[PDB]
RNA sequence: CCCCACUAUGCUUAGCCCUAAACCUCAACAGUUAAUCAACAAAACUGCUCGCCAGAACACUACGAGCCACAGCUUAAAACUCAAAGGACCUGGCGGUGCUUCAUAUCCCUCUAGAGGAGCCUGUUCUGUAAUCGAUAAACCCCGAUCAACCUCACCACCUCUUGCUCAGCCUAUAUACCGCCAUCUUCAGCAAACCCUGAUGAAGGCUACAAAGUAAGCGCAAGUACCCACGUAAAGACGUUAGGUCAAGGUGUAGCCCAUGAGGUGGCAAGAAAUGGGCUACAUUUUCUACCCCAGAAAAACGAUAGCCCUUAUGAAACUUAAGGGUCGAAGGUGGAUUUAGC
């Protein structure tokens, strides 16, 4: 059987989002990629150089906001600038939130040399496109 | 099997003579079924009677159908004969292999013309 | 009775859930359940045509009755 | 099959189409107010509704075609052709006038001919090897098969295909050849086999 | 309830407003169609699933908030359905009282239309009443009801064109695996056809492929009656031959008749066959030839 | 009903059958 | 057991023997059908009386007694031992057990081309080496590897280092601790929570379409989507099955090494007695060579090695071990057994 990037049902009660709901060989049909850049395109370079930025990026935003991400985030390449955008839940003060946005950004922005954006969509809990 | 093979003759000669009569039923003897063979399951569980069948296929048919309606009530009327104590369920099958025989004879009349394998391992752990 | 002339499972059900009952039983029924049972015949037309009828006319009059109570209260 | 099943098979047949109103049957014109409804397959590359169009010749190419080579096996067929064509004229021009008017001059009368004397009336199958009649379709394949095997055993050397071919068919013809004769050994088998023929 | 439909309704307005405002467009003639092309300018997704793509767009409850259905047969659970066979057995009562391209809709068909979910045996119970209705030689009312349940089950031709040297002419195209061909057949000729500038004996030596060539042509009985230049590319001998046969096919249907327009079609000569290559997948040799089966 | 009580009545019968024949 | 012959015996007379599943397994008599009844059996009881029973086994026994009985019958114990014995049901299945239908590249035959004969290539097993590991019937065997001359490398030999590229490390043990990614039936259509009803509310059961207690969200199939259609191929393919594979992709539980089971450098294997799987090239004349890319001319005992030897070239620091080309050699082989693969 296929395990890959599927979410098993048991019992009807593990509720999942609308990306964790959709298998691999949705990604064409139902799911965009969570990620939007030239590199994979035709005749395009550093293909992998951008694979390696978007996993470290996931990476430090999911380590960044413990627990508060709703879901998988948003990166979009636009000539040099960034754009992450993340939804993220309504747990935590508004105050740490725009301290975390201004750290992650200059951070970000000076590691990757690149002027990195972050965009919050706050939801007031995870939503649950169906049941599992 | 001796025992299978004399069970068989008998049950055999016993289907014969029943179905000489109009004593399982007038329909059955107006029939006037042949069988060719008669042979019994390895474990006794049933007892095949290979009837053979006419070139009329619907005739065919109604002879297996009345067969399979009778079948039970030949099966006790050979315990009630005593011809065995135990007779396990009769199955009529149909026998086409006369058909093959025939059609051949109308086709051909336009035709034109242990211890030596063992003794390897032994003579092998002799030399190693 | 249904069609292999065993009782309505409907009137257990209603009996089970308190729901009275109203019911057309013949001499092979059983009234036992059924809260209102009329004894008559439920096999000839003319007898089915006079029950559809009755209550027919019993809910009609009924509710024509529950209208003009409430309009004469209004008007009260 | 990319075809789906409501598509019907085409009937390439003038003659069919060239048929008068009149002389067609309640059924025929059924069928043809039917077939107006329906999807047609696209004519296959291989049957034309040319009048030299022969399907009996066309199969046997097909069985003779190795590896998808039509185009080898359909110049090795109308070699053969040729062949039997000019020793059949080669024939009658050194025979007298008595024996030319039996002599046989048309290569496909012969190849249809030769085809039918080798066509077996009965075989052989496990049931036993017991004896069976064969339906006209397998009757004609085994004909073919046997004729295109024969051509192919190694017992001829450096002799060409189209040549043993028609050398094989002008012997089938006159009832001779490795090809009748296998067909009589089969009957033959048969007829000794008749004793276990009843399974 | 129907409150949050309504409320829905309101919010799709006020939207559907807010959008023609944004295009530019006129707020009352801002139609549903021009609301799509918005929508699809504004949130370009090429998922192709349409069904996932997004979507801005305008089931019911069976009983009011007095708790009293609206439907006579509700507590039968399949109202719909049983409401239609009532209906149609009033209708047979009434027939019974006073005295081809069509078919019945399948299943899914019923179930869409009565918006309910109905078993097998119910649909042939409502199809054998549905024929029963027909065979009652019902009047035009009750073949209006049939022909809400039936669903309905020629090949266009090409126009005479003129050129330059005033020859009439026509032209049509086809394809045959990996082939294209472009056809032009004069309504009169000598039999010549050029393939790529080239005749049809020198391009295609194989006598197969001339024979395949001369089958339209052949089958109407018009072998040198017309004149044909073909522009063919792709594909090998054969494959050119079959799109090149096709596209003569479909072009000479402008100048013969209707009825063998419709024997060509008959005969294969217009269908353009779809036996195209096969992808080779993984693990096995070929399109179907597995890898050898180890044991 | 099984047999099992008559089974070992019958055995037992037999042995003591037995034992008198012996003896 | 079967066949034949034959005896006690079955029969009569006169006595004995007194046993049976001697069973309607339901004691005799009287009465009732009123609110049923553990189950099964033959619907449930009441009144009354007689006989009998008090765990199984020892035990249709021993002893005593009686009897026309002498290997008998009736009556009938105990000691030792056991935690059961038993009655009726419920759910049960597996059985090289038949019959009738079937399988659609499928079980057999039939169709085509193969494998099983030869060489070569490649993997495996064995042999050997100081010199990896994993894979191991289907579901391993041109498998991890869309790839090993050094590196890769985890192996071996020798030498070197000790808070070590790392707030160390370990390709050390355990896939029978796991995640992760999958095989397999699956070329399957079932898995199912949550309710409802039946059996007196017992283990359970829930089928009737002219329908009689089932409904079912959800999952899968389907559908939809990709490719060239609506077809087809892909993709998909649940729950379960093999304690199935992978601790050597990586992560991680447990356990172990810490002057070494860690780290680094140099050098090195990898062969053939042999068997086996798979692949390539062929054994030719439907062929070989050449032109051409299909109207030809030659060859035809030659056909046939990508093998062996030599040389050159390409890549590289390094070619003996790689690849390409050339020269040379022209071998085995002559359509291959049982068996077996694949294709609509
Ligand atoms: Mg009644
Ligand atoms: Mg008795
Ligand atoms: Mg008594
Ligand atoms: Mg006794
Ligand atoms: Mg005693
Ligand atoms: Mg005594
Ligand atoms: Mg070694």
């Amino acid at each position: 059987k296929n395990r890959a990037a599927r979410v098993r049902v048991s019992k009807g009660d593990k509720p999942v989002t609308y990306e964790e709901a959709h298998a691999p060989h949705y990604i064409a049909h139902r799911k965009g990629w969570l990620s939007l850049h030239t590199g994979n395109l035709d005749g395009e370079d550093h293909a992998a150089e951008r694979t390696v930025e978007d996993v470290f990026l996931r990476k430090f935003m999911w380590g960044t906001f413990p627990g508060c991400l709703a879901d998988q985030l948003v990166l979009k390449r636009r000539g040099n600038q960034l754009e992450i955008c993340a939804v993220v839940l309504r747990q935590l003060s508004p105050h740490k939130y725009y301290f975390l946005v201004g750290y992650s950004e200059t951070l970000l922005s000076y590691f990757y040399k690149c002027p990195v954006r972050l965009h919050l969509q706050t939801v007031p809990s995870k939503v649950v496109y169906k049941y599992l | 099997h001796a025992r299978l093979r004399a069970l068989n003759g008998l049950l055999y000669k016993a289907l014969t003579d029943l179905l000489c009569t109009p004593e399982v039923s007038q329909e059955l003897y107006d029939l006037n079924v042949e069988l060719s063979k008669v042979s019994l399951t390895p474990d006794f569980s049933a007892c095949r009677a290979y009837w053979k069948t006419t070139l009329s296929a619907e005739q065919n048919a109604h002879m297996e159908a009345v067969l399979q309606r009778s079948a039970a009530h030949m099966r006790h009327l050979l315990m009630s004969q005593q011809t065995l104590r135990n007779v396990p369920p009769i199955v009529f099958v149909q026998d086409k292999g006369n058909a093959a025989l025939a059609e051949l004879d109308q086709l051909l009349a336009v035709a034109d013309f242990d211890h030596e394998a063992l003794n390897k391992q032994i003579m092998e752990y002799k030399r190693r | 009775l249904n069609n292999i002339f065993e009782p309505h499972v409907a009137v257990r059900d209603a009996a089970k859930m308190n729901i009275p009952t109203v019911g057309i039983v013949d001499t092979n029924c059983n009234p036992c359940l059924i809260t209102y049972p009329v004894p008559g015949n439920d096999d000839s037309p003319l007898a089915v045509h006079l029950y559809c009828r009755l209550f027919q006319t019993a809910i009609t009059r009924a509710k024509e009755k529950r209208q003009q109570v409430e309009a004469l209260y209004r008007l009260q | 099959s990319r075809y789906s099943p409501e598509f019907k098979d085409p009937l390439i047949d003038k003659e069919y189409y060239r048929k008068p109103v009149e002389e067609l049957t309640e059924e025929e014109k059924y069928v043809r107010e039917l077939k107006k409804t329906q999807l047609i397959k696209a004519a296959p590359a291989g049957k034309t509704s040319s009048v030299f169009e022969d399907p009996v010749i066309s199969k046997f190419t097909n069985m003779m075609m190795i590896g998808g080579n039509k185009v080898l096996a359909r110049s090795l067929m109308i070699q053969t052709l040729e062949a039997v064509k000019r020793k059949q004229f080669e024939k009658y021009h050194a025979a007298s006038a008595e024996e030319q008017a039996t002599i046989e001059r048309n290569p496909y009368t012969i190849f249809h001919q030769a085809l039918k004397n080798c066509e077996p009336m009965i075989g052989l199958v496990p049931i036993y090897q017991v004896p069976v009649p064969l339906p006209d379709r397998r009757r004609r394949f085994l004909a073919m098969k046997w004729m295109i095997t024969e051509c192919r055993d190694k017992k001829h050397q450096r002799t060409l295909m189209p040549e043993k071919l028609s050398h094989k068919l002008l012997e089938a013809f006159h009832n001779q050849g490795p090809v009748i004769k296998r067909k009589h050994d089969l009957h033959k088998m048969a007829e000794a086999n008749r004793a276990l023929a009843h399974y | 309830t129907e409150d949050f439909i309504k409320k829905q309704i309101e919010e799709f307005n006020i939207g559907k407003r807010h959008l023609a405002n944004m295009m530019g467009e006129d707020p009352e003639t801002f139609t549903q169609e021009d609301i799509d092309r918005a929508i699809a300018y504004l949130f370009p997704s090429g998922l192709f699933e349409k069904r996932a793509r997004p979507v801005m767009k305008h089931r019911a409850i069976q009983w009011g908030e007095d708790g009293r259905p609206f439907h006579y047969l509700f507590y039968t659970g399949k109202q719909s359905y049983y409401s239609l066979m009532h209906d149609v057995y009033g209708m047979l009562l009434n027939l019974e009282k006073h005295q081809i391209g069509s078919r019945w809709l399948i299943k899914e068909e019923l179930e869409e239309m009565l918006v309910e979910k109905l078993s097998d045996l119910d649909y042939m119970q409502f199809i054998r009443l549905l024929e029963k209705l027909l065979t009652s030689q019902c009047g035009a009312a009750e073949e209006e009801f049939v022909q809400r349940f039936r669903r309905s089950v020629k090949q266009l031709i090409e126009p005479v064109q003129y050129d330059e040297q005033g020859m009439a002419f026509s032209k049509s195209e086809g394809k045959r695996k990996t082939a294209k061909a472009e056809a032009i057949v004069y309504k009169h000729g000598s039999g010549r056809i050029k393939v790529n500038g080239i005749d049809y004996q020198l391009y295609f030596p194989i006598t197969q492929d001339r024979e395949q060539l001369m089958f339209p042509f052949h089958f109407v009985d018009r072998l040198g009656k017309h004149d044909v230049t073909c522009t063919v590319s792709g594909g090998g001998r054969s494959a050119q031959a079959g799109a090149i046969r096709l596209a003569m096919a479909k072009a000479l249907c402008s100048f013969v008749t209707e009825d063998e327009v419709e024997w060509m079609r008959q005969a294969g000569l217009l269908t353009t066959d779809p036996r195209v290559r096969e992808r080779k997948k993984p693990g096995q040799e070929g399109a179907r030839r597995k890898f050898t089966w180890k044991k | 009903k099984n047999v099992l009580k008559i089974r070992r009545r019958k055995m037992n019968h037999h042995k003591y059958r037995k034992l008198v024949k012996k003896t």
